[PDB]
C-alpha cells in the first residue's frame, strides 16, 4: 500500500509542477490550458496522471466488486493486459486517426471494461470448483454481469448509430470489439446458470456438462462468425488491420477445443 | 571634416559586417565632432537608436538642439519624437506637434508619414481626412518613384505577442484603360481593371487607386478609402527595414534598442510595431523608461492597435481594465472590449472571459444561463476552445447544481 | 501620456503683432521655442497650457424638450432593421422591437421563429458609454414582450437606446442584452445632435500661435505653397 | 421539308437527352428523303459516325456520293476519308487526296486541317512546310474568331494506352508592344512579352506567335516553329469536342463507334486520337476492318503516333517488329524502334527490352556486358524498374556462372 | 496501306488539250473521277497507277571517286564534337576519335577521364537502317585506341559513318555501340549529296493531272483566289 | 507432414494463379512485373508465397541445427513469436516508413534471427539438466553460437554506419535490436562455458553458480542501459516509440531477478 501511495504522490507532483510551470508562463485561465493541450511533455504528464487515476479506479473497483485475488488470475491479467494494449495501440496508430485525448480515454475505457470481463472469467472458473461460496460473491458476481452486458449493449448501440450516421470510422471496430464482449458476458452467463443449477442440488448432473460444451460450441461459432465479418469489412474498406488476428486464432482454437471435442464425444 | 564621412561610406557601402560597419562610424563619430551637419544625421540616429553606435539617449539630445538651431529637416523630425514619447525628457504633445511641422514643412518624409497618420487616427489632432490626405500625399510620391528603382524591397512583418511577371503586365493595362491608348476613356470599366491588380499583392497597384479614390474618378471620392489605399504604400518605405532593425535588437538581447527602435514605426503608424513596442513594455524590460512610466505608455500603445484592428490589442486593452493594469480598475470598461473582440473579430478568447464576466457577475448583473451560450460559442469559434470551456462548463453545473440543493 | 490620444491641437501663424487669448485656455510667457526652417526662418511659437478643464461654454437651450424630437420619427413609421449571423432584429421606432429568423424549407415553406421584446400600447443627463468612450443617451425602456420561459413565463422588456449622428440613416451599431431575455438596442438618429447636451461631445482646441522673428515672414517659405500644391489637388 | 430541319433542331438545341436527340433526327431523317442538300450533311455525319443514328457504313456511303455530285464540302471531305482508312471501300490514298482537295477547296475546314497535317508530317505527300503553312492558315483563322466568341470550350484529351484573368491581360498587353500604343514599335523585346502569354496555357497567344513567325517578325522566319505554333491552335476547334463522342462510345460497349470517331481525328493529325484509334485495332475489337486488315492498319496509326513525340508509340512500334504483327519479322527493325525510345523520351521499359535484345544476341551480335549497363541504366530511371531488372540481372548472372564452370 | 505513308502525290491542272506521259509512272484510261466544286464546277481528274518500281533513272557519274569528297575536310581539321548527359564524344574527322569527361574539382582541379577508339598512323553500296530507313553509306573503318580491359587489353576499333544532308554543320545524330569497346560514330556532311548512289533518296512524284471539262475553266473558281493570298501574307 | 505439403501446395497454387492472371493481361516480361508490383492483391500473394518459403526453411533449419524438439519451446516459441510479431507490426506501422516489399524482408529477417536465439536458450537450459549428451549437440550448437553472433556484429556495424551517413531512420532499430540480440548471445555464451566446465568435471562446482548469477547481473545492466539509451534517442529524435517496452519491463525484471536475488544472497 505504501508504494501505491508513492507512486501516486510522485505522478501528482509532476501534474502540480507542469501546471505550475504553464500557470507562470501564460498568466490566465484559457492561455494556460490550450498551452497544456499543445505542449506534448504536458500532455504526457497529464496523460501518467489520467493513467493512474483509472489504475487506483480499477483497483478500487475490484476491491469492492471481489473480495480477494487468488493470484493465480494476476498474471493471467498481466499477459492478457499486455497483449490488449499492443492491440490497441496498433489499431490506434494503423488507421491514422491522429492522438486526441478523447479517443485515447475511449480506448482505455475498453482496455479497462475488457480486463473485468476477464476478471470475471476467472471468478466464475473458480466458482466451478467452489464448495463454499456465500451469497455475497453470487450477489457481486451477478450485478457484475448485468452492469457489463448493459454497457456492451449500449456501446454496441451507440457505435452502430454512428457507423449508420457518420461513416466508416474507428466506432466501427469499437461496436464490434464490444459485440465480442458481449458474446463474452453471454458465455458466463450461461457458464454461470448451469454452475448455479449445479449448486443448488447436493447431486452431481450428467447433462450440464453437455449443456456447458454446446453453449461453448454455440459462442464459438458466434465469435468465428464476428471475426471474420470484421476481416471482410476492413479488407473492404480503409486498410488491413494487422491486428485482432491474435484473438482470432485463439477463437478458432476455441471453436477447434469445443467443435472437435464434442464430435470425439458425441 | 568631410574626408572623413567618405571613408565611412566607402566602408559601410562595401562591407556588411558588423566590426566593419562599426569601424566605419568611427571616422563618422570623429567627423561629427567637426560640425559638419550631414556628419551628425547619421551617428544623431545612432546615438540615440541603438544597433550601431552605442545606445545613449542623453548623448543625443544635446546634438540634435544644435540639429534644430540649424535648421535640419533631420532633426526637427526626431526631436518631436523625444517629446512626443517622453524619451529622457518630460513628455509633452504641446510642442510635439510643433517640432514635427517643421519637420514636415522641412522636407522630411517620416514627419509627413506621423503628421499624417496623427491626423488619421486623430491621435493629438481631430481627425480630418482632408488633411490626412495632403501629409500622406507627399509621403507615396516619394517612396513609389524609388520602389520602380530599387524594385520594391519587401520586409517580413513579425509580432511579439504571436511567437515570443503575371501582375505587372496589369498595371500598365489598366493604365492605359483609364487614360486611353488606342481607345476612348471609360472610368467605369477601368475601375474594376485596375483594382484587380492590387489583389496580386503588387504595391504599385495600390498607388493608382489612391489617386482614383482622391480626385473622384471613376468611384466617388470617399475619405475612408482615400487614405487606406495611400497608408499601405506608406507603410513600405526604405524605413520598413527598420523592423529588422529593432527585431534583431530583440533576439540578441539588447532589449532596450528594440524599445527605441520599434517606438518611432509606433509614432509612424504601423500595427506590426505597434503591438511589438507596447508587448516589450508590457514585461518592463525597458529601462529608459522608469518602472512607473511602464504600464500607461504600454497602454497609449495598446490602445492605436486595437483600433487599427487587431484582435489580441483588444483583449489586451480589456485586460489592462480587468486587473488594474495602469488604470483604476474598471469591470464594465473591461467589458466592453472583450465583447469588441467578439462580435467584430471573433476571437476565440474573448468569448470565454466573457462567459467569466457573465458568469461571476462582473460588470454587469449575473446571470448563469446567458453565460452558457458564451462558453458554447467559444467551442464553434475554434477547435483549442474545445477543452478549457469544457472544464469551465463543469465547474458551471456544479454551482448550478449545489445552489438547488440548498433550496 | 495618460490618455493623451483625445487632445487635439492646432497650429496657427498669427504673425508679429499678436496677443494671445485671455479667454479658453491659459498661457504663459516661459514656454515658448525658437524655431528654424530649413531656409533658415526664425519663428518664436508659443503653446498653451493643456488643460482645457470645467464645461463653461455658457450653456443655455429655449428649445423643446428631448421627447418632441422624436415625434415625427414616430408617426412617420419608416423603421429599419439589422442583419446578423443568424438572427435579424427589426426595431420599430415607435411601435416594438421584432427578433425573427426565417426557416427555408426544401422548395416550398418558409418557417418562421418569431419573438416580441416590445410594444408601445433628472438634472443629470445619465451616460452609458459606447465604444469605451462616453455619450450622454436619451432611455426609452419598454416591457409587454413575449413571454420567457426562463423567466418563468414573464413578458421581455427592452430600453431603446438614443445617440445622434450627423450622417446616420437610422441605422444600429450593436444589439446587446445585460441578462436573459432582456435586451438593449441603440439607434443612430441626426435628430439629437442640434441639441447642446445630447450632441456629440467633442474637447475644445487648445491653439499653438507663431509669432514671427524679424528676418522671417508671416509664413515660412515652405509653408503656403506647398499647402497650395496640392491645393492643385484640391 | 425544310419545315421538318427546324424541328430537329430545335429539340437538339433545346434537350440534351439522349432519347429526344435521336427523337429529332427522326424529323431530319425523314428529310434526308427529300433530298434536302441541309438535311442529309447532318444525318451522313450520323449513319458513318454513329452515337446518334444507327451506324451502318454502307448507308452512307451512296448518299455520300450525291453530296459530291451537288458539290458539297461536307460531302467531298468525308468520302476522301473513306478512301483513305479504307473504310467499306478498298483503299486508295491515289483519290483520297483528290476528294480532300476539292473539300479543301469547297470552303470545308476538317478538308484543310487533313490537307495541313498531310503537308505537315509528309503522309500521302512531299513534307513541304510552305504547303503546311498555307493549309494550317485558313483553320487557324476560322478557329481564332470563334473561341473570342464561344470562350474556348476546353476538352479532356484521353489516352486509352495509359489508363484501359492574369494572362489575358497580357495578350492585349504584348499585341500593343509589337503594334505600337503610345510607343515606338520594338519587335525585338515584344516577342519575349508575347511568347510568355503562351505559358500560361491560353491559346489565343498561341495564335499570335505564329503569325511572328511566319511573316519574319522579330524572330527569323523558321519552317518549324510557323506550323507547330499553328497546329496546337488548328488542334482546339469545334470538332475538339469528337473525342468526348468517341470515348463515350468505348464505355458504353460501341467499340465500333470508338474507331470510326476516333480514324477521322487520327487522319485529322492528332496524337492522343491517333494512339487511341489504333490501340483498339490493336485488340481487334473493330468489326468493320477485317481480320487481315487490323494490323497493318494499326501499324500505320502507331507509326504517326510515334513521329508526333509518343513514348509507348515508340515502345509499341518496337514490338510490332519484335513478334511479326503485320510484317516480317525484323530484330535489327525492331531494334531501332526500342533505342531510339530509350534515348529522346527516357521511356523506362524501353531500356529493359534493349537489355533483352543485348543478352540473348537477338538482332546484333550477342555481348553479357554490355547487356548489364541498360538494366542497370533501367534502375535509375524510373522507381518501378528496381524489381523487374533484379529479376533480370540474378538470371543474368546464373548464365555467366554457368558458362565460367564449363570452362 | 502497307508503309503508305511515303508514297508522295501532287495534283495538277493541265487543262483540256493534255496527254497524259507515257513515261514514268502508268496510266489507265478508267481509273478516271467525275469531280464538282461548290461553284458547280465539273472536272475529270485521272490518276497514275501507283507502283513507281524499278531504278530506271538512267544512273550515271563520270565524277570522282566517293574517297576524294572528304579529303577537303581531312586538311581543313575543322572536327567538332557532341555533348550527352554524361559523357563527350569528339570525333576528329581523319585523326582521331576521343571520348573524355571533365571532373570538376572543388575550386582548382580539373580531371579527365578520357579514352582512344581509334587514330589515324563491291558493285553494291552497302546500307544500315537509319531511324529504320534506307540510306546507303561510306564506311570508314579504323582501330588501334587505348586498350580495352574488357577485351583483354585489346585495343578499340570504330567505324565512321558517312551520310549526306543538305543544312548539315558536321554535327552527330548520335553515337552508338554495337559491342563492349568498340563503337560506332554517324556523321553529317554534305559533301556525298552530290553524288547519285549517295545522295538522300527520295521516292518519285505520282502526278494526278486533271482535266477541265466544258462548262469549267482552267482551274477552279476557289482556287486561285487562296495561293495568291498566302503570297500577299509570304 | 501432409498437412505442410498441402499448405505449401495450397499457397503456391495462389501464386501461380495470381501470376497468370497478370500474364494474361500485360503479355510481357516487364509490365507483368510491374503491374504485380502496384496491384495490392497480387503483392499479397507474392507475400504469403514468400512467408511459406521463410517457414520451411526455419523447419529445415531447426531440422538440421536441434535434433528434435521437445515440445515444451514449441509453445515458448509461439507466444514469444506473437509478442515479436505484433512489436515489428507496431514500429512498422508508426515510423511511416510506408508498406515496402524491400524492409518487410528485413523484418522478418529481424524476426527469423530473433526466433533462433530463443531456441538455443532453451536448448541450453537444458543442457544444465541433460547429463547424456553427446559431442553432436556440442559442436552443432557452439555453430549456432558462432553463425549468431558474427550476424548481429555484421548487422551492427552495417547500422551504425547506416545512421552516421544517412541520417535518421529505421535502420537504427535494427541495429539496436541486433545489439540486444548481442548481448544475447553473448549471454547464452557465459551460460555455455560455465556448463561446459561442468561437465567435464565429475563433480559440481559452487563457484559455477556465482559466476552465472554474476554474469546474468552483467548483461542485464548491459541490457537495461542499451533500453534507456533507446528510450532518450526516439523521443528525441522522429517519435515516441510505443513499442519495445515489452522486453523492457523483462529486462527490469532480468536486471530485478539478477541483482537483487545476489544482494540478498551476498
Ligand atoms: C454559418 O452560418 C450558420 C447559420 O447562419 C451557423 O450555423 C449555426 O446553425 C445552428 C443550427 O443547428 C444554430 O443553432 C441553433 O439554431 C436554432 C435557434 O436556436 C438559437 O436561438 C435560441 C433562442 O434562445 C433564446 O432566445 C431569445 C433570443 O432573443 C432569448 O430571449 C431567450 O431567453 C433564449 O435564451 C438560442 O437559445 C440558441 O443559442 C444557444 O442556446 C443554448 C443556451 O442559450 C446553448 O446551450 C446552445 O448551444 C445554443 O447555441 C440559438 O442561438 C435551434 O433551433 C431551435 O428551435 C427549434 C424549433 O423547432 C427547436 O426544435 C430546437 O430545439 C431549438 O430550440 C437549433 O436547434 C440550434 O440550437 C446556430 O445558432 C448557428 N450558429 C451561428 C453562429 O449562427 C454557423 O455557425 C456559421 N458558421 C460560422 C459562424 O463559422
Ligand atoms: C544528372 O546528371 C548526372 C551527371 O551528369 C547523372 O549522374 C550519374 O553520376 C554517376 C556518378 O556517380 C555516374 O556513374 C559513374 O560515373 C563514373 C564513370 O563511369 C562511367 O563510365 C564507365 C566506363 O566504362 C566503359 O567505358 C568505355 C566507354 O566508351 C567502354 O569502352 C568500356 O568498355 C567500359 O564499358 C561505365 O562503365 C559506367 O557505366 C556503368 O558501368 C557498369 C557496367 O558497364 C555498370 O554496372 C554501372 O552501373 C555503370 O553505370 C559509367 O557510365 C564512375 O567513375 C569511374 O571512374 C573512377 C575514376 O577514379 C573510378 O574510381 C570508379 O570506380 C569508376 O570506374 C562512377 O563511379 C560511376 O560509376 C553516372 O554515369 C551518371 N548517370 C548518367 C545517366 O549520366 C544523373 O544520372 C543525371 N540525372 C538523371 C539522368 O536523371
Ligand atoms: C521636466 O519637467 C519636470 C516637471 O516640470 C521637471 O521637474 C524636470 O526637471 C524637467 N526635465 C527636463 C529635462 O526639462
Ligand atoms: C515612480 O517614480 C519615483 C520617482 O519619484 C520612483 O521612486 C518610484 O519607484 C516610481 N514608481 C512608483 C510605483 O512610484
Ligand atoms: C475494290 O477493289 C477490289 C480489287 O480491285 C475489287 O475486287 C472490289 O470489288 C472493289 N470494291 C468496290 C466496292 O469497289
Ligand atoms: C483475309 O481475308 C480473307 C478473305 O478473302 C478471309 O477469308 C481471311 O480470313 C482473312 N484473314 C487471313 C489471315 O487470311
Amino acid at each position: 500500500m505504501f508504494r501505491t501511495a508513492v507512486m501516486m504522490a510522485a505522478s501528482l507532483a509532476l501534474t502540480g509542477a507542469v501546471v505550475a510551470h504553464a500557470y507562470y508562463l501564460k498568466h490566465q485561465f484559457y492561455p494556460t490550458v490550450v498551452y497544456l493541450t499543445k505542449s506534448s511533455p504536458s500532455m504526457a504528464v497529464l496523460y501518467i496522471q489520467a493513467f493512474v487515476l483509472v489504475f487506483l479506479l480499477g483497483k478500487v473497483m475490484g476491491k469492492v466488486f471481489f473480495g480477494q485475488l487468488r493470484a493465480a488470475e494476476m498474471e493471467h491479467l498481466l499477459e492478457r493486459s499486455w497483449y490488449a494494449v499492443t492491440e490497441t495501440c496498433l489499431a490506434f496508430t494503423v488507421f491514422r486517426d491522429d492522438f486526441s485525448p478523447r479517443f485515447v480515454a475511449l480506448f482505455t475505457l475498453l482496455l479497462f471494461l475488457k480486463c473485468f470481463h476477464w476478471l470475471a472469467e476467472d471468478r466464475v472458473d473458480f466458482m466451478e470448483r467452489s464448495p463454499n461460496i456465500s451469497w455475497l460473491f453470487h450477489c457481486r458476481i451477478v450485478s457484475l454481469m448485468f452492469l457489463l452486458g448493459i454497457l456492451d449493449f449500449l456501446f454496441v448501440s451507440h457505435a452502430y448509430h454512428s457507423i449508420l450516421t457518420r461513416g466508416a470510422s474507428v466506432q466501427l471496430v469499437f461496436g464490434f470489439e464490444y459485440a465480442i464482449l458481449m458474446t463474452m458476458v453471454l458465455t458466463i452467463f450461461i457458464k454461470y446458470v448451469l454452475h448455479s443449477v449445479d449448486l443448488q442440488s447436493e447431486n452431481p448432473w450428467d447433462n450440464k456438462a453437455v449443456y456447458m460444451l454446446y453453449t461453448e460450441l454455440f459462442t464459438g461459432f458466434i465469435k468465428v462468425l464476428l471475426y471474420m465479418a470484421f476481416m471482410t469489412i476492413m479488407i473492404k474498406v480503409h486498410t488491413f488491420p494487422l491486428f485482432a488476428i491474435r484473438p482470432m486464432y485463439l477463437a478458432m482454437r476455441q471453436f477447434k477445443k469445443a467443435v472437435t471435442d464434442a464430435i470425439m464425444s458425441r | 571634416a568631410e574626408m572623413m564621412y567618405q571613408t565611412g561610406m566607402k566602408i559601410l557601402n562595401g562591407s556588411n559586417k558588423k566590426s566593419q560597419k562599426r569601424e566605419a562610424y568611427r571616422y563618422l563619430q570623429k567627423a561629427a565632432s567637426m560640425n559638419h551637419t550631414k556628419a551628425l544625421e547619421r551617428v544623431s540616429y545612432a546615438l540615440l537608436f541603438g544597433d550601431y553606435l552605442p545606445q545613449n539617449i542623453q548623448a543625443a539630445r544635446e546634438m540634435f538642439e544644435k540639429l534644430t538651431e540649424e535648421g535640419s529637416p533631420k532633426g526637427q523630425t526626431a526631436l518631436g519624437f523625444l517629446y512626443a514619447s517622453g524619451l529622457g525628457v518630460n513628455s509633452s504633445q504641446a510642442k510635439a506637434l510643433v517640432y514635427y511641422t517643421f519637420g514636415a514643412l522641412g522636407g522630411n518624409l517620416i514627419a509627413h508619414m506621423v503628421l499624417g497618420y496623427r491626423y488619421w487616427a486623430g491621435i493629438g489632432v481631430l481627425q480630418s481626412c482632408e488633411s490626412a490626405l495632403t501629409h500622406y500625399r507627399l509621403v507615396a510620391n516619394h517612396v513609389a518613384s524609388d520602389i520602380s528603382l530599387t524594385g520594391g524591397s519587401v520586409v517580413q512583418r513579425i509580432r511579439l505577442p504571436d511567437e515570443v511577371g503575371w501582375v505587372d503586365g496589369q498595371l500598365q493595362l489598366g493604365s492605359m484603360y483609364y487614360n486611353g491608348i488606342g481607345v476612348k476613356r471609360d472610368y467605369k470599366q477601368a475601375l474594376k481593371y485596375f483594382n484587380l491588380a492590387s489583389q496580386g499583392g503588387h504595391i504599385l497597384a495600390f498607388y493608382n487607386l489612391a489617386q482614383m479614390h482622391a480626385s473622384g474618378t471613376g468611384v466617388m471620392r470617399s475619405c475612408h478609402t482615400a487614405v487606406e489605399l495611400f497608408k499601405n504604400v506608406c507603410e513600405r518605405g526604405r524605413w520598413s527595414e527598420r523592423l529588422m532593425t529593432a527585431y534583431n535588437s530583440y533576439k540578441d538581447g539588447d532589449y532596450n534598442a528594440a524599445v527605441i527602435q520599434y517606438l518611432l514605426l509606433a509614432e509612424q503608424g504601423y500595427e506590426v510595431a505597434q503591438s511589438n513596442a507596447a508587448f516589450i513594455l508590457d514585461q518592463r524590460e525597458a529601462s529608459i523608461v522608469g518602472e512607473n512610466e511602464t504600464y500607461p505608455r504600454a497602454l497609449l500603445h495598446w490602445n492605436r492597435a486595437a483600433s487599427q484592428g487587431y484582435t489580441v490589442a483588444r483583449i489586451k486593452l480589456g485586460d489592462y481594465h480587468f486587473y488594474g493594469f495602469g488604470t483604476d480598475v474598471d469591470y464594465e470598461t473591461a467589458f466592453i472590449h472583450y465583447r469588441l473582440a467578439s462580435e467584430q473579430q471573433h476571437s476565440a478568447q474573448a468569448m470565454f472571459n466573457l462567459g467569466y464576466m457573465h458568469e461571476k457577475g462582473l460588470g454587469i448583473k449575473q446571470d448563469i444561463h446567458l453565460a452558457k451560450r458564451f462558453y458554447d460559442m467559444a467551442a464553434e469559434a475554434s477547435p483549442d476552445a474545445q477543452v478549457p470551456v469544457f472544464l469551465a462548463l463543469c465547474k458551471l453545473g456544479v454551482v448550478y447544481f449545489l445552489q438547488y440543493i440548498r433550496e | 501620456p495618460q490618455l493623451s490620444d483625445d487632445i487635439p491641437f492646432r497650429v496657427n501663424w498669427p504673425g508679429t503683432e499678436f496677443s494671445l487669448p485671455t479667454t479658453g485656455v491659459l498661457y504663459k510667457e516661459d514656454n515658448y521655442v525658437i524655431m528654424t526652417t530649413a531656409h533658415k526662418e526664425k519663428y518664436k511659437c508659443i503653446l498653451p497650457l493643456v488643460t482645457s478643464g470645467d464645461e463653461e461654454e455658457e450653456k443655455d437651450y429655449k428649445g423643446p424638450n428631448p421627447r418632441e424630437l422624436l415625434e415625427p420619427l414616430f408617426k412617420q413609421s419608416s423603421c429599419s432593421y439589422r442583419i446578423e449571423s443568424y438572427w435579424t432584429y427589426e426595431v420599430c421606432h415607435g411601435k416594438h422591437i421584432r427578433q425573427y429568423h426565417e426557416e427555408k424549407e426544401t422548395g416550398q415553406k418558409i418557417n418562421i421563429h418569431e419573438y416580441y421584446l416590445g410594444n408601445m400600447l433628472s438634472n443629470e443627463i445619465p451616460t452609458k458609454n459606447i465604444e469605451g468612450q462616453m455619450t450622454p443617451y436619451y432611455p426609452v425602456g419598454m416591457g409587454n414582450g413575449t413571454p420567457c420561459s426562463l423567466k418563468q413565463n414573464r413578458p421581455r422588456s427592452s430600453t431603446v437606446m438614443y445617440i445622434c449622428h450627423p450622417e446616420s440613416k437610422h441605422e444600429i451599431l450593436s444589439v446587446a442584452e445585460v441578462t436573459t431575455c432582456e435586451y438593449e438596442v441603440v439607434i443612430l438618429t441626426p435628430l439629437l445632435c442640434s441639441h447642446p447636451k445630447y450632441r456629440f461631445r467633442a474637447s475644445p482646441v487648445n491653439d499653438i500661435f507663431c509669432q514671427s522673428l524679424p528676418g522671417s515672414p508671416f509664413k515660412p517659405l515652405t509653408l503656403r505653397q506647398l499647402e497650395q500644391q496640392e491645393e492643385i489637388l484640391r
